[PDB]
RNA sequence: AAGAACCUUACCUGGUCUUGACAUCCACGGAAGUUUUCAGAGAUGAGAAUGUGCCUUCGGGAACCGUGAGACAGGUGCUGC
RNA sequence: CCGGCCGGGAACUCAAAGGAGACUGCCAGUGAUAAACUGGAGGAAGGUGGGGAUGACGUCAAGUCAUCAUGGCCCUUACGACCAGGGCUACACACGUGCUACAAUGGCGCAUACAAAGAGAAGCGACCUCGCGAGAGCAAGCGGACCUCAUAAAGUGCGUCGUAGUCCGGAUUGGAGUCUGCAACUCGACUCCAUGAAGUCGGAAUCGCUAGUAAUCGUGGAUCAGAAUGCCACGGUGAAUAC
């Protein structure tokens, strides 16, 4: 299932890192002005997805767009499938 | 003075140290943090170890 | 639905983890991944072997793999060359060195997971639920594990109203923390429908 | 409501509206873009903004310089 | 000292004085009261001229009262000329800035009515 | 022994020094009366710095450590209790019998899931 | 001065640790610190356990990073030949500092 | 829903489909790539400059790229009765 | 340097490992000579010490085919797929949930106290300079008991207000800094300067709570480029009453 979201994904994530982020923040260092512009205008010219806030952050197992958690990399529900099975180390339930 | 001259990206291999046999590439040097950052492999385990030219001998 | 796992409430005090290591915010996700795909791999190649655990422990460079299984002939294979490919195989998963030990599971009718995927592999030939899970719940009491319960669930026999059959012997004291009670579950594609069958085995209290 | 850093316009209509300043006399130009603030090289000129299948001619004035195309035009019905 | 509205301060403070006078936000009051640094709840017998002017040129310098009106009154009133839809969609009353219409904006809409 | 801090109430372990002579309380070098002399509650809760009855004869140097004003105060009442026990064993019967030689183990209860505080529950409706 | 910290999921494991590394500095005779408890970082999560609509349902999840400092006084060259490898255990993780 | 400005994100417009955004094959050609120019609301076209390294028991092999037919993909479409 | 700061020391707080302890163990009275009940000594804790995790067989063909897997059915030049602007944020109204109120046990101004728990590398960002300010410039320290978020607020001590619709602050577009510049028009939060509504404690009804509880006051985190009055955690003060 949502297969289309997950290429499109992999798309951002590509266009973003590799491609881009070089020449995009050295553009964002000349936009902000400090003593109609260029730079936004070559910003505007740059494919949106470069962008790093196009990335919406999806499960790796299973790319729900709701309920991620970033230091597992997992939504909640594959979390705690693999936090009852044993495959996340040093999860336990807390019982404080 | 031997190897005076400092040289970024310079791999030197300690055979004495627990870094022997052992490669890694260096992908970001933290110049801010005014200390050498590698994903130096200690133990056979890697972990990123800042480090300064004063701090090991280099090989 | 009420109940929970095993495996999980037992985690630190009786059962061991499945993944050993020390990771920090920048390598934890990638090194999850990196197992769940190598878990995948070894399961799928190794659906034959009786795979009953997969244990994951890296010393940061280095990844090792150990593999519990009831026949190690088959995937040892012929003078190492199956594991060498599983070998070759988790190293270009994990992107860093690879190492595959494996481990003999003695008893295979005491294993959780093995005896699910017996019941499982036996639903999709079709053989009768009510034997398979009797056939299973009197190996392990012969084989001497305290207590073994045996849960069978949905579409029985290509019937259209899903039940519950739960066969139960001995005992299986889930509510207690030292019990070492192996929990696993297994999935059946039978072509009336998805069949699960959950087993608790209770060898012992620790 | 934006930054003093820059002014914003679309890079496709600031290229068609200084094509439609240099013809000197121009038909609707049909921008897509609605975050676009108006420039005084607009006024003059007829500017078609885009609201779903309605398609909402604004005409620019002295006034409507500061303000962004979208907000003459309508996003939705009401009775 | 009453200059562009119709408050004079009674034995209160200038710069609520001025603040309940309409059109004006907070930082004229400020800048007056900065300008002036007594306690404002003294009397408003003998009424100083040095407040009056004070604060006219200050209400001046900043924006003017009635400027309100003619934005609101103008800018419904010159995109009606026009035809836009800003004029009538500031003419309805319903908040524009972002407010949730659904449950709520009863401020701009009055007591209820079914 | 020097008369240091010992006793605890809610989050607070006591760091006080008592000495003989006549008593005022100074605190980080600074006196009670220019930090807060003259406060409400502060007679609320040096009532239990002397309800130990061993100020009589000393005077006070408070700079305790942890939780807020009348748990610092039950862990320097705590500590003039445990101070006077070590001093000397006789008065262990009137200081159990006032109650001062327990640990007031009271501690504030973790907020709980499905529910707005520790106990407070949310507004139920029942259609 | 040459301080090694030394992080865990299992306290076990890093008892067994500290106390590999601990000898290994008494067995070369240098002068070292004990295994110092540094306190425990303890990460806890809340998820819902229910697919669909079920707020109040959820399960609560620790990770508990154990950590301790040895910091060995006085290096030596046999320590430095006899450092690799020597804890063997996966689930430490060491950070050696000069 | 532990997070709707775009993305997320299904529902109106402009382009695309027998290989589709996404895998596996088969054929042919090209390293992959990087810098730009014009058109357009834009993946889309129409172009130029450099890179054929890497290698094959060279009777040439890569991760790949593009096209061309079929199996196939793809579905946040239906039924939690 | 009167700053543990610094020699020192490890004595306390403390950190985190291992133990000790609480079992109606002891005594009395009752009961049936039993289980047990009611008191008492000791003790830090006494009779599940407090709280958490732990939800038996089943029930409602309860909820999820939209997390994922899946039987059957359907689309496959469209029910697939890409893009741009839109909607999910509209509003004649009616319910359920929380915020701020209706002041004086409170506002406003100044000065001063005492915390816990978290997070942090495309991140946390001191310090100094410049802004009424949100912030900007320059930028050390930090993958952390070190550096940073981060001078807690209620409390207090002096004034001042003693009806003021009060700093209760709602209200269209104005003047701005930030996020990302696809990009704050629809549709961000923010000192915003916008005008100072309603409300003078709330009809029938109805809900939470038995002690560190209710109430009240702040703090942190996940989600996250920005976007809590929601959720999940944390501590400060701290009741009333159970015949």
């Amino acid at each position: 299932a949502k297969q289309s979201m997950k290429a499109r994904e992999v798309k951002r994530v590509a266009l973003a890192d590799k491609y881009f982020a070089k020449r995009a923040e050295l553009k964002a260092i000349i936009s902000d002005v400090n003593a109609r512009w260029n730079a936004v205008l070559k910003l505007q010219t740059l494919p949106r997805d470069s962008s790093p806030s196009r990335q919406r952050n999806r499960c790796r197992q299973t790319g729900r767009p709701h309920g991620f958690l970033r230091k597992f990399g997992l939504s909640r529900i594959k979390v705690r499938e693999a936090a009852m099975r044993g495959e996340i180390p040093g999860l336990k339930k807390a019982s404080w | 003075r031997p190897k005076t001259l400092f040289e970024p990206g310079e791999m030197v291999r300690v055979n004495d140290g627990p870094f022997a046999d052992f490669n890694g590439v260096v992908e970001e040097v933290d110049y801010e943090k005014s200390r050498l950052k590698v994903s130096v492999s200690i133990f056979g385990r890697a972990t990123p170890v800042e480090l300064d030219f004063s701090q090991v001998e280099k090989a | 639905g009420q109940k929970v796992h095993p495996n999980g409430i037992r985690l630190g005090i009786v059962k061991p983890w499945n993944s050993t290591w020390f990771a920090n915010t920048k390598e934890f996700a990638d090194n999850l991944d990196s197992d769940f795909k190598v878990r995948q791999y070894l399961t799928k190649e190794l659906a034959k072997a009786s795979v009953s655990r997969i244990v994951i422990e890296r010393p940061a460079k280095s990844i090792r793999v150990t593999i519990h299984t009831a026949r190690p002939g088959i995937v040892i294979g012929k003078k190492g060359e199956d594991v060498e490919k599983l070998r070759k195989v988790v190293a270009d998963i994990a992107g860093v060195p690879a190492q595959i030990n494996i481990a003999e599971v003695r008893k295979p009718e005491l294993d959780a997971k093995l005896v699910a995927d017996s019941i499982t592999s036996q639903l999709e030939r079709r053989v009768m639920f009510r034997r398979a899970m009797k056939r299973a719940v009197q190996n392990a009491m012969r084989l001497g594990a305290k207590g073994i319960k045996v849960e069978v669930s949905g579409r029985l026999g290509g019937a259209e109203i899903a039940r519950t059959e739960w066969y139960r012997e001995g005992r299986v004291p889930l509510h207690t923390l030292r019990a070492d009670i192996d929990y696993n579950t297994s999935e059946a594609h039978t072509t009336y429908g998805v069949i699960g069958v959950k087993v608790w085995i209770f060898k012992g209290e620790i | 409501r934006s930054l003093k850093k820059g002014p914003f316009i679309d890079l496709h209509l600031l290229k068609k509206v200084e094509k439609a300043v240099e013809s000197g006399d121009k038909k609707p130009l049909r921008t897509w873009s609605r975050r676009s603030t108006i420039f005084p090289n607009m006024i003059g000129l007829t500017i078609a903004v885009h609201n779903g299948r309605q398609h909402v001619p604004v005409f620019v004035t002295d006034e409507m310089v500061g303000h962004k195309l979208g907000e003459f035009a309508p996003t939705r019905t009401y009775r | 000292a009453r200059i562009a509205g119709i408050n004079i301060p009674d034995h209160k403070h200038a710069v609520i004085a001025l603040t309940s006078i309409y059109g004006v936000g907070k930082t004229r009051s400020k800048a007056i009261l900065a300008a002036a640094g007594i306690a404002e709840d003294v009397k408003i017998s003998e009424l100083s001229e040095g407040q009056i002017d004070t604060l006219r040129d200050e209400v001046a310098k900043f924006v003017v009262e009635g400027d309100l009106r003619r934005e609101i009154s103008m800018s419904i009133k010159r995109l009606m000329d026009l035809g836009c839809y800003r004029g009538l969609r500031h003419r309805r009353g319903l908040p524009v800035r972002g407010q949730r219409t659904k449950t709520n904006a009863r401020t701009r809409k009055g007591p209820r009515k079914p | 022994n020097q008369y240091y801090g010992t006793g605890r109430r809610k989050s607070s372990a006591a760091r006080v020094f008592i000495k003989p002579g006549n008593g005022k309380i100074v605190i980080n070098q600074r006196s009670l009366e220019q930090y807060f002399g003259r406060e409400t509650a502060r007679m609320v809760v040096r009532q239990p710095l002397e309800l130990v009855d061993m100020v009589e004869k000393l005077d006070l140097y408070i700079t305790v450590k942890g939780g807020g004003i009348s748990g610092q105060a039950g862990a320097i009442r705590h500590g003039i209790t445990r101070a006077l026990m070590e001093y000397d064993e006789s008065l262990r019967s009137e200081l159990r019998k006032a109650g001062f030689v327990t640990r007031d183990a009271r501690q504030v209860e973790r907020k709980k899931v499905g529910l707005r505080k520790a106990r407070r529950r949310p507004q139920f409706s029942k259609r | 001065r040459i301080r090694i910290r030394l992080k865990a999921f299992d306290h076990r494991l890093i008892d067994q640790a500290t106390a590999e590394i601990v000898e290994t500095a008494k067995r070369t005779g240098a002068q070292v610190r004990g295994p110092i408890p540094l306190p425990t970082r303890k990460e806890r999560f809340t998820v819902l356990i229910s697919p669909h609509v079920n707020k109040d349902a959820r399960d609560q999840y620790e990770i508990r990073t154990h950590l301790r400092l040895v910091d060995i006084v006085e290096p030596t060259e046999k320590t430095v030949d006899a450092l690799m490898r020597l804890d063997l255990a996966a689930g430490v993780d060491v950070q050696i500092s000069l």
